[PDB]
RNA sequence: GCCUGACAGAAAACUUCUUAAAGGGACACAUUUCAAAAGAAAAAGGAAGCAUUCAGCAAUAACAGGUCUGUGAUGCCCUUAGACAUCUUGGGCCGCACGCGCGCUACAAUGGAGUUACUAGAGAGUCCGAGAUUGAAAUAGUUAAGGAAAACUCAAAAGAACGUACAUGACAGGGAUAAAUGAUUGGAAUUAUUUGUUUUGAACGAGGAAUUCCUUGUAAUAUCGAGUCAUUAACUCGAGAUGAAUACGUCC
């Protein structure tokens, strides 16, 4: 879903 | 909504990226690092060019600066002991290098008080 | 609650359905879980704080992270879609139904087996699930939003493996023998 | 046209903390006097 | 690589931290030097000669461990196992001249001069 | 196999320290009044849950 | 007309005026807010209300104390404040009183400071109420 | 004047925010319920409704509580020219087989390390606080307007944003111990005053019995100013930055 510099959610 | 006139209205991260072969490589720039609180040097062989940008960013907004006034910009917390953290004046060699370097590509200048922009240094970083 | 989700849930049992602030005024449905109220200066203002508001708060603790909001919100609002992932129902719903399910019903005093009010259910339900989460994220791999996620979703409907369920039915059965 | 005294531009007020152990000597619990006084500053100009 | 045995897992930076004389600054400044990517994993020839050649090869003298060395020769020369060596043969230094450094070192007490009234506490 | 119940008053705090509240329940069921022993904050418009309403805990 | 938010000390001092639906904080977009996680929190007037309202409006505000967190809840103080004021010293009152009951139905604070400010440490503890650690033994 | 409304240099007025004087403003009055009454409780309004919150002064009487090592306040005793008066040189109150108290820092991934924009409040400055220029790797060394200060100096970090980095690994968490070398302050730094660079890389895996503080901008978390000061805070006195939970109770 959503990728910020803390996680990788995919 | 959304309009330009300055370059207030793009995000500082992303400016100073998008604007880093006059800047000629020292003889120190992987011997050194970017402070006396850091313990590491820096990671990225183009630190410079990222710093070298932000030196210029902070001339534009703040007219009258300082070498002195940019070591405490880039500066850090000492936390190498037992006693708590405190503030720490940044590296000065490194970063007014950049300046005497910034002022031969005329986008710098030496005015009475301290460091400002040139005619030609807002011109080119507005494009 | 980001723009991403509803809050067209209800709630099972209405023992707590009168203490749960999820749609009932129009203050309830905010933007952020950032409330800067007084909700602790009169008896039972806390239940005019919104539910998700009360579990970011709740993961403030252990000294080194006291008064730290915004970090606590950001584990929040990054596991509520990782719920979804996992469950493709609400992650509102998910959490509302996990609170009842992980609520204790019977402690003891010092011993007497006693029932818990409406509100401590409430209160000993997000302290139970947090605490899982927290013990479960520490020297591991795994981030605390997955270890959130995780826990809320199994404490969700029935699983035992959840620290909330355990220590929820553990209290019921040293106090099934404190009658 | 500038007044100045213990007791127009008015220039914010710098009041003088004077902090001070109450006791003569180590003994006791550690009470603490918090001493002050003000200094007002008024500006005349014609 | 240099009489030591290093770990194969981590990069070539946090590699070379486990020689006794190279360190965490001391290891980032010869990964620059010899031209190795700094996040490549560990798992030759030209680190181990810059670890103990280093003067000709673009280092500052103040990146040195052996700073104005005795017995001649002013180059560090001490990123091996010469680590224990060099320092055994200056603590016998102070004691042969019964310094008084060198005597706090012989009685294995404080030898900075510290308060170990209270904190040093190895019950012997 | 949980029944509900109304509080309607309180009766005060027992328990040594105050920490648990006598209050006087009905349930809305049949309309059975019972007494329990409650921990926790409580009003009087507020409701309960109880597993065993069998129990009238007077506490002598 | 000029309107302000006040916090614990960060102050935001406003400029409202005609213009075309344009914000600008410190010559910043409102987009632009240093901690984006408070992106939408400054937001809310906005979409309280409808962006109609503040079609026709620009505003102007400095802010000049506080922190990251005091500021943007001034921000949103002096954005709703700005449209009742507006509303008051030209558009008729009963257009202003329908505004400003969503607006207090919602949040209380958004049209009036927080009262709350920061104690004053005491001799013999490290804060207003905590105390050093007393050794009986 | 410069640039794609921003910026730079002189100007002319205004006081909402800033400052500071005076007055105004809440008295729980106004309703409801409970107690003939003092009064108690809810909600709305209000900037502010627990004495609105936090503080200074704070009675009668007493301790055989601490200070005669603060004084040219002093009684009595004692020493009084080979002195317990005074001054000079050096050593010590920093000494470690151990036990106790107040604290600082860590045992990490809610983290460390690398880059960027940031946001304060309250203090202090006469040879004193020190802007600007430069050489440098940093500590610091050479020349230096302004300021007896709302004028000039005096400046934020916790946190955030940026990366295919670190990935459960006593590891890159931890920085004790030391070995080298460079200066600052001082008549003088050895038993390192302080401190820079490289190397050395230890205990510590959330802590037993006991025990301390805390009810709202409070606890807690990290920081800044001042006291002390030729140089030295892990102490004390203050200030802002973020903002938990649990109670509106009883004598165990």
């Amino acid at each position: 879903v959503k990728v910020d510099n803390h996680i990788w959610i995919y | 909504m959304h309009h330009f006139s300055n370059i207030k209205d793009v995000v500082a991260i992303d400016f100073i990226k998008a604007y880093a072969g006059k800047l000629e490589i020292p003889e120190w720039v992987d011997t050194v690092k970017t402070g006396m609180c850091k313990e590491l040097a820096p990671l990225n062989p183009d630190w410079i060019y990222i710093r070298a940008a932000a030196i210029a960013r902070k001339v534009y907004l703040n007219n009258g600066i300082g070498v002195m006034a940019l070591r405490r910009a880039y500066g850090d917390q000492y936390n190498k002991h037992y006693n708590p953290s405190h503030r720490t004046l940044g590296s000065g060699k490194v970063n007014r290098y950049i300046l005497q370097q910034l002022e031969k590509m005329g986008i710098v200048a030496k005015i009475q008080s301290g460091r400002s922009l040139t005619k030609e240094g807002r011109k080119d970083m507005d494009k | 609650l980001f723009n991403k989700w509803s809050y067209d849930v209800t709630v099972s049992d209405i023992s707590l359905k009168e203490l749960l602030a999820i749609n009932s005024k129009l203050k309830y449905q905010v933007f952020l879980p950032h409330t800067a109220g007084r909700y602790q200066i009169k008896p039972f203002r806390k239940i005019q704080c919104p539910i998700v508001e009360r579990l970011v708060c709740c993961m403030m603790q252990h000294g080194k992270n006291s008064g730290k909001k915004l970090l606590a919100m950001r584990v929040v609002e990054e596991s509520f879609e990782i719920i979804h992932l996992l469950t493709e129902k609400n992650p509102i719903q998910v959490l509302v139904d996990a609170i009842i399910n992980a609520s204790p019903r019977e402690d003891s005093t010092r011993r007497q087996a006693v029932d818990v009010s409406p509100l401590r259910r409430i209160n000993q339900a997000l302290y139970l699930m947090t605490m899982g989460c927290r013990s479960a994220a520490f020297r591991n791999s795994k981030t605390l939003a997955e270890c959130l996620a995780d826990e809320i979703v199994n404490a969700s409907k029935s699983n035992t493996a959840s620290f909330a369920i355990k220590k929820k039915e553990d209290m019921e059965r040293v106090a099934k023998s404190n009658r | 046209i500038t007044i100045t005294s213990t007791k127009p531009v008015r220039i914010p007020t710098k009041t003088l903390r004077i902090t001070t152990r109450k006791t003569p000597c180590g003994e006791g619990s550690k009470t603490w006097d918090h001493y002050q006084m003000r200094i007002y500053k008024r500006v005349l100009s014609m | 690589v240099c009489n030591t045995n290093l770990d194969g897992r981590r990069k070539v930076p946090y590699a070379l931290t486990g020689i006794k004389g190279c360190g965490r600054r001391y290891a980032y400044l010869v990964c620059k030097r010899a031209g190795i990517d700094v996040n490549k994993r560990a798992g030759i020839e030209k680190i181990v000669d810059i670890l103990n050649n280093p003067l000709n090869y673009k280092i500052p003298v103040w990146f040195l461990n052996r700073q104005k060395d005795n017995k001649d020769g002013k180059d560090s020369q001490l990123i091996a196992n010469a680590v224990e060596t060099r320092l055994r043969e200056d603590i016998e230094a102070l004691k042969k001249m019964r310094a008084h450094r060198g005597l706090r070192h012989y009685w294995g007490l404080r030898v900075r001069g510290q308060h170990t009234k209270t904190t040093g506490r190895r019950g012997r | 196999p949980v029944i509900y119940a109304q509080v309607t008053e309180i009766l005060g705090r027992t328990g040594s320290r105050g920490g648990v509240l006598q209050v006087r329940c009905d349930i809305m069921g049949e309309n059975r009044q019972i007494l329990r022993n409650v921990k926790g904050p409580i009003r009087v418009g507020d409701i309960l849950t109880l597993l065993e309403a069998e129990r009238e805990a007077r506490r002598l | 007309v000029q309107v302000f938010g006040k916090k614990k000390t960060a102050i935001a001092v406003c400029l409202c005026k005609e213009g075309k639906g344009m914000i600008r904080v410190n010559g910043v977009p409102l987009d632009l807010i240093n901690p984006p996680v408070l992106r939408i929190k400054v937001f809310e007037p906005l979409f309280i209300v409808g962006k109609e309202n503040y079609a026709k409006l620009d505003l102007k505000i400095r802010v000049t104390g506080g922190g990251q967190v005091a500021q943007a809840y001034a921000i949103r103080q002096a954005i709703a404040k700005a449209l009742i004021a507006y509303n008051q010293k030209f558009v008729d009152e009963t257009t202003k009183n329908e505004l400003k009951a969503k607006f207090l139905e919602y949040d209380r604070t958004l049209l009036v400071a927080d009262p709350r400010r920061c104690e004053a440490k005491k001799f013999g503890g490290p804060g207003a109420r905590a105390k050093y650690q007393k050794s009986y033994r």
